[PDB]
């Protein structure tokens, strides 16, 4: 399954904190400065 | 080479999320890590647009950096001065000439010009309409931030610097724009008006040729500027 | 709530003066713990379907159950859709809220609506959310659109290739999926650079 | 706070005290570690070697490369 | 002091009843069990066998260690963190890093897993100040994360899958698994309700 | 690239692999920065005890903070942007800035050697790890509410009074947060069975006929 | 284990790996207590806290290919799972090889 | 007496009769409507009357008033304290901790002390200050 | 000196010399480039142990534990700020003016 | 041993007859975990003091000289030499590196909170008979309420009461 995915998860999380009305933990802002280790490209 | 292009470029309205999209394919698409001028070249960019949120990836940049075993140095704080100058944010300013100072790292004449700018940004934000429901006048607030920038101007000229040009079009660009406050806030005190001309004429006619510097495009705007406001259009 | 954590007085209680009143139902553990104490905007609840549905335990015992399908959401952009068995209705309810809770997404109001249209389908439900300058669904498709905030926006389900058309959970199920695959505005721009 | 490292040393002195300049927190651990009198919960300082190599390992994490170009 | 409150309990009631129950054991084995040292130790394992002098294991270091600062905060829930957690370790960087750690010979996952137990007793990740040391005991000398070459449990869902494949015998080859409903008869309680594992066994 | 950057990460990455070539008296560079993260840690470390109830109450200090904002944002109406989130964390790190400056008063008073000090010391340290919040923050919150709500010669005479006592910077949605909360009934029952006797009994008898005289 | 007018091995199989078992184990209110209360690291790993798979979530799902589709992966380690494989009981073990010496 | 003044039921002929008075002044100054009413000449006036009443009364003072006409550092700082110092205006404020000037009425006579929520007969808000010690 | 950088407002832009020079010029901030706070921490220790500085046991700067605690700094600065007030007129008197 | 822990015993306070009085020791000397005395100080006292004494027997004296001193002499990294080899832990060409760990967790087992999370994890494990719960039971109950706050300051001290027997 790719619909549970650390990018769709950081993506999920950053479109609910850009409404406003969210507030964003202390994983979001420290995960878009550490992104998650992809697969791809390599 | 392309974001220190990017940086500078006036060309499109579209170069700083080219510069976004630029560093995250470079980071994640390429594979490669990015190195103090990938940083430096970053955070000059988005130390230009006053938005929060590129203000707050300059300062997850700049985090990220000492996180990564990469030590700030004079640029990394005079990124840091930038990007807190054009929101005028001056205690932010403040904190960061005191951070540099506390790591032994001297600070030169363009954190000075910067922190200038930064009291030009902070009497531009001044909410004034609060300060009209008050009753309270802007002049004593004008008075320091223009006495404090004087003092910076007296401490660089007691430590032996050479004097640059950003530093004395930052004084220019903060009397013109004392005087373009005060003519927009308190109209009818025109001594007020007389005082900051007379200063901003002071520092046009006189601290130019006092150590030998020749005007530039940013000197004449400053200037241009505050001629334009007085409506004397012949003379601009 | 938005206070979870704080300085717990002594001398004082937990609650305030001026405090909303709870339901009946409403526990303060129906939010989730990576959802307590974050939501700004006060939500509002509509149900789908309440249903009957024989739950088998054992070969010599069979109960009857309530299932309940729902959604929640608030007009500042954040809504989210769920679902429940339970033994009563009230249990459904709970237990369906804070699946819809757990399961909650959110979009851009900056233009209210889609900006290009969305063709999307699961299995055998077509649907379709358009650009508009008005609210284009029937009413169970409008209240969705509503409770998501999307007052510019068109909605367009097509069942017939389901296997049971007349299943209320399919309706919820295909506009929440495609309200999910929507791309903002920023988010296009920010991708395009 | 925009404090003077002068400053900020005057008062790191003034809210300290005298215990400043005296012996250091590990030390007074090493001291109750030695004479006996240390609590459970405490972390027993039992060896400077490998302590020596944690610490190693926990500041080579954030230890800056030479970037300095001859 | 809730465990020793679930203790004092436990010993209160097995004195009143003059016998174990099955309930007040399982009420302190819920308790003493409701810690989430065992994510935490996973993710500090995984950042055990890392380099302290490589950028991209500076980068997995950084990620696996704000990972697990944000499971003892509780703003992360634990599926999505073991996402998150099983999509770090399934990388081919990290797969790389564990390699050349396991080739050099003087390996430094010792002073690793030694430096994640001061860590977590200093951020306070811990439920008791001195609890780390004797799960890094724990660690050590039983069958655990830290004695596996790679850094994680050997568990298939934190292997790749392309080498999934040659190894194991699964169903048919060339998520969540099921049995279909074709066997009427596979066991005395099994059914296609009943969920099968690749590497393991939990019955 | 073999440039001066990428061979400096290519030792570096080296240097780090084994156990071998970074430990004491072995590379003076690693060895000058762990000199330094040692000196300064020689000062600006706590005794442990000390350090546990600091985490305590700078877990409490950022809930506070983080309600305070929650509380402007959901009576105002208004939206999370980047700037109330620099905003926060710029409270935050103060908050703990000072929280750092006040607790090495107490991780002094616990090295001291002295009886009374040390207990002192002990005292809070148990009251901040079992979650028990300060009263100096209760004179805090009352003293804001005080200097808002009194006119200029008082105003002047708290802020003349108060301006060299180092005082917390605390938001007005913080005083809000105290003053709002309702007080505990069983609280003021035990307190007016302490502090009076028998006469308490009753008084607090009267007052539950009175409770049952609005329930009617 | 009380027997109870059964045999044991099966009482234990009906009382640890049946349906209403997991099922009281997850929480629904079953007639009398179809589950073992008190197990420690003897307990399935099935039917653990900490695993990722919950029957009260599945019974509003009629049909296994709705259960495949709409259901969360399951949580891979725990702590009971970490005592298993401290064990070895992640597996059984081999029995004796019936496939070449006899049928007696 | 002094046994009187501690905690623990000691002292019921005048606890009891705090405990009255505290209670009866908030009930009279919540359920009373008789007294919100505005001023007049009838009340300007016998008001002052019983404002010079009041300041007319002096209190009887005890024996201590009346007087007739290598040292320590401890006995020498109280003789260099009384001739030196006259008039302390460090000590009286000392005394408003003691006395807690205005106790029983600057309960009511702030400004936006007592919430709404506590503004009925039953509400126990008089009784926040109470601290056994 | 720290309610006086405080209010200074020229502080920030001022380097470490320069406030040395203006609080005291004396050997006490003297030091012999680089200037940090451990350096003076540092140089004082042993400037203690020696005897040559002395520090009162006990902080002096009291904040955030008891609700009176601006009043018990006060009563622990009284002795130094009484004799930096006081101990340069005796300097004026003693040179026999 | 009882012989080697003697002879380690008579040189550490030969040597504080020899000092006289106090001896401090420092953050940065506990780091590189040098006592008063060096091993060619001790090695030449064995030497001259006792003539027959071979090669191996010496080098065994110095190392159990350089431990007493510090912290009494506890033989835990004997025994955790047999149940952890090298190889498993990653340390086969650091033969220094791996018994200063040994020795760092020897000492970190004798420790009253590592015999108490001992104690509450085989608790866990289902390690306990009727006759275990009820010594259990006479242990809490001579504990009173004033004795429980006493021990509860320290996060074990109430824990292990309980648990000494067990």
């Amino acid at each position: 399954n790719e619909k549970y995915e650390p990018w769709e998860h950081m993506k999920r999380m950053g479109r609910l904190v850009g409404t406003g009305f969210y507030i964003p933990p202390e994983w979001y802002n420290h995960f878009r400065m550490f992104p998650p280790i992809n697969h791809n490209f390599q | 080479l392309q974001l220190k292009a990017l940086a500078k470029d006036n060309s499109q309205l579209n170069s700083l999320p080219e510069a976004i999209q630029l560093f995250d394919q470079m980071e994640n698409v390429y594979g490669f890590i990015a190195s103090r001028p990938h940083y430096d070249a970053m955070m000059f960019h988005l130390s230009q647009s006053p938005r929060p949120e590129m203000r707050l990836r300059c300062e997850e940049l700049a985090h990220k950096m000492e996180l990564m075993g990469i030590v700030w140095n004079a640029n990394t704080y005079l990124n840091l001065i930038r990007s807190a100058q054009v929101v005028g944010d001056v205690a932010a300013v403040e904190k960061y000439l005191s951070r540099m100072r506390e790591e032994g790292i001297p600070a030169s004449i363009g954190h000075l010009t910067w922190a200038v700018q930064a009291h030009v940004q902070s009497m531009i934000r001044i909410d004034y309409d609060a300060l009209k429901e008050k009753d309270e006048s802007p002049l004593p607030t004008w008075l320091e931030h223009l006495e404090t920038c004087f003092g910076i101007y007296e401490l660089v000229v007691r430590r032996g610097w050479v004097m640059q040009l950003p530093f004395v079009n930052a004084l220019l660009r903060l009397t013109c724009q004392a005087t373009i406050l005060s003519m927009e806030r308190t109209p009818d005190e025109a001594e007020t008006i007389g005082r900051f001309e007379e200063q901003a004429n002071k520092i046009w006619n006189h601290t130019f040729d006092e150590w030998q510097l020749q005007k530039d495009v940013y000197s004449y705007e400053c200037y241009i500027a505050l001629l334009a406001h007085q409506q004397r259009i012949d003379e601009a | 709530d938005l206070y979870p954590e704080g300085f717990q007085w002594k001398h004082k209680l937990n609650t305030e003066y001026n405090q909303w009143r709870s339901n009946t139902w409403l526990t303060p553990d129906l939010i989730p713990k990576e959802h307590r104490g974050r939501f700004l905007c006060n939500f509002q609840l509509n149900i789908v379907a309440y249903d009957m549905r024989v739950v088998k335990f054992s070969p010599k015992d069979h109960r009857q159950w309530i299932y309940c399908v729902l959604y929640v959401g608030s007009g500042k952009g954040i809504a989210g859709w769920g679902r429940a068995v339970a033994p009563s209705t009230q249990e459904a309810k709970k237990e369906a809220i804070r699946e819809a809770f757990s399961n909650i997404i959110a979009v851009d109001l900056e233009q209210e609506g889609p900006m290009y249209p969305v063709r999307v389908n699961a299995d055998g439900v077509r649907v379709l959310l358009y650009p508009a300058r008005r609210i284009v669904a029937n009413f169970r498709v409008a209240d969705i659109l509503c409770a998501f905030g999307f007052q510019h926006a068109g909605c367009r389900i097509n069942l017939k290739a389901t296997n049971n058309p007349k299943s209320p959970t399919h309706t919820v199920e295909g506009v929440f999926e495609a309200v999910k695959a929507l791309r903002s505005v920023s988010e296009i721009a920010a991708s395009r650079g | 706070k925009a404090l003077s490292p002068y400053a900020q040393a005057l008062r790191h002195v003034a809210l300290r005290g005298a215990t400043a300049f005296g012996p250091g927190a590990k030390e007074m651990e090493l001291d109750m570690l030695r004479k006996g009198t240390l609590p459970a919960d405490y972390r027993p300082p039992v060896q400077g070697r490998w302590d020596d190599t944690i610490e190693r390992w926990a500041y080579a994490w954030q230890f800056p490369a030479e970037e300095e170009q001859d | 002091d809730t465990e020793f409150q679930a203790l004092v309990e436990f010993i209160e009631g097995a004195s009143y009843d003059q016998l174990i129950s099955g309930r007040r054991f399982k009420k302190v084995y819920d308790v003493l069990s409701e810690n989430d040292d065992m994510f935490i130790w996973l993710c500090h394992t995984a950042m055990s066998v890392l380099n302290p002098g490589d950028m991209r294991s500076r980068l997995i270091y950084n990620h696996l260690r704000i990972l697990a600062e944000s499971v003892a905060s509780g703003e992360m829930t634990q599926r999505t963190a073991f996402r998150f957690f099983e999509s770090a370790v399934r990388s081919p960087a990290y797969r790389e890093i564990a390699k050349r750690q396991l080739e050099g010979g003087a390996a430094t996952r010792l002073a690793g897993i030694s430096a994640a137990a001061d860590v977590m007793r200093r951020m306070g990740l811990t439920r008791r100040p001195m609890s780390s040391y004797f799960e890094l005991y724990q660690r050590i000398v039983e069958r655990s994360e830290a004695m596996t070459p790679w850094g994680f449990p050997p568990l298939f869902q934190f292997e790749e899958r392309l080498s999934l494949e040659p190894r194991l015998k699964f169903f048919s080859r060339a998520r969540i698994f099921w049995i279909p409903p074709t066997w009427n008869r596979a066991g005395r309680f099994l059914g296609p309700h009943v969920t099968l594992y690749p590497g393991m066994t939990p019955d | 690239l073999s440039s001066g950057i990428n061979l400096g990460r290519l030792r570096l990455a080296e240097q780090f692999s084994s156990m071998n070539g970074w430990q004491s008296k072995e590379d003076p560079a690693f060895d000058a920065y762990v000199k330094e993260r040692r000196r300064k840690e020689n000062y600006e470390a706590f005794d442990q005890r000390v350090e546990r109830g600091y985490a305590a109450a700078a877990k409490l200090h950022k809930a506070e903070i983080q309600n305070a904002v929650k509380r402007r944002l959901k009576s105002s109406g208004a939206k999370f942007t980047a700037e109330t989130l620099r905003e926060m964390s710029s409270a935050v790190t103060e908050r703990l800035a000072w929280l750092r400056d006040v607790w090495a008063q107490i991780d002094a008073d616990y090295r001291s050697g002295d009886s009374a000090r040390q207990e002192t010391a002990a005292q809070e340290i148990s009251a901040a790890l079992r979650g028990e919040p300060n009263d100096y923050m209760r004179w805090v919150y009352e003293t804001k509410r005080e200097l808002r709500f009194a006119g200029p010669v008082g105003r002047r005479a708290i802020q003349e009074e108060l301006q060299a006592a180092e005082l917390p910077e605390v938001l007005d949605e913080e005083v809000n947060r105290y003053h709002d909360l309702k007080l505990n009934m069983m609280e003021i029952e035990r307190e007016v069975k302490a502090k009076y006797g028998v006469a308490g009994q009753q008084h607090w008898a009267e007052l539950q006929a009175a409770k049952d005289e609005e329930y009617i | 284990i009380n027997s109870g007018d059964q045999s044991p091995y099966r009482y234990v199989e009906e009382r640890l790996y049946s349906k209403p078992s997991r099922l009281d184990r997850e929480g629904v209110k079953v007639n009398k207590t179809y589950a073992l209360q008190g197990l420690g690291d003897l307990e399935p790993l099935r039917y653990g806290a900490n695993f990722g798979i919950s029957e009260k979530d599945a019974l509003k799902y009629e049909t296994v290919a709705e259960k495949a589709k709409y259901m969360e992966p399951p949580i891979p380690y725990s702590s009971l799972a970490a005592r298993k494989l401290a064990a070895g009981a992640l597996w059984p073990a081999a029995p004796d090889p019936e496939g070449m010496i006899s049928k007696e | 007496c002094f046994s009187s003044w501690n905690d623990g039921s000691e002292g019921y002929e005048w606890k009891s009769r705090a405990l009255s008075e505290k209670r009866s002044l908030a009930l009279e100054f919540l359920g009373n409507v008789n007294k919100r009413v505005s001023i007049h000449d009838a009340i300007r006036l016998k008001a002052d009357i019983n404002k010079k009443a009041i300041s007319n009364v002096s209190c009887p003072s005890f024996f201590s008033g009346i007087e007739g006409a290598h040292l320590s550092p401890s006995d020498a700082s109280l003789l260099k304290e009384e001739f030196l110092c006259d008039y302390d205006p460090s000590d009286t404020k000392r005394m408003a901790k003691w006395v807690n000037l205005r106790s029983e009425t600057s309960d009511y006579q702030s400004y936006g002390a007592i919430p709404e929520g506590e503004r009925s007969l039953w509400s126990a808000w008089y009784l926040r200050n109470i601290k056994a010690g | 000196v720290w309610q006086g950088e405080a209010n200074d407002k020229l502080s920030p832009y001022k380097s470490d010399e320069e406030i040395a020079l203006e609080n005291d010029n004396t050997f006490f901030s003297s030091l012999s480039t680089r200037r940090s706070k451990f350096d003076y921490l540092e140089k004082w220790r042993d400037m203690y142990r020696h005897g040559t500085l002395e520090v009162p046991e006990g902080p002096t700067l009291n904040f955030g534990r008891t609700p009176d605690d601006h009043k018990e700094t006060m009563a622990a600065l009284v002795r130094g700020w009484y004799q930096r007030n006081r101990k340069e007129p005796a300097s004026e008197e003693e040179l026999k003016r | 041993e009882l012989r080697l822990d003697l002879t380690a015993q008579s040189l550490k306070e030969a040597w504080m007859r020899v000092s006289g009085g106090v001896y401090f020791q420092s953050v940065d000397e506990y780091y590189a975990s040098v006592d008063g005395l060096d091993a060619e100080q001790i090695g030449e006292v064995l030497a001259a003091l006792f003539p027959e004494l071979n090669c191996y027997e010496a080098q065994a004296l110095v190392q159990r000289t350089l431990e007493c001193i510090s912290r009494p002499v506890s033989a835990a990294s004997r025994q955790l030499s047999r149940t952890i080899t090298a190889e498993a832990v990653g340390l086969d060409n650091a033969p220094g590196h791996y018994t200063n760990f040994l020795e760092w967790m020897g000492r970190l087992t004798e420790t009253r909170a590592f015999k108490t999370e001992h104690a509450l994890f085989e608790f866990s494990r289902r390690k306990f008979n009727r006759d275990d719960v009820r010594v259990m039971f006479e242990n809490y109950r001579l504990m009173s309420k004033a004795t429980l706050l006493a021990d509860s300051a320290d996060s074990y001290s109430h824990f292990y009461t309980v648990l000494k027997d067990f």
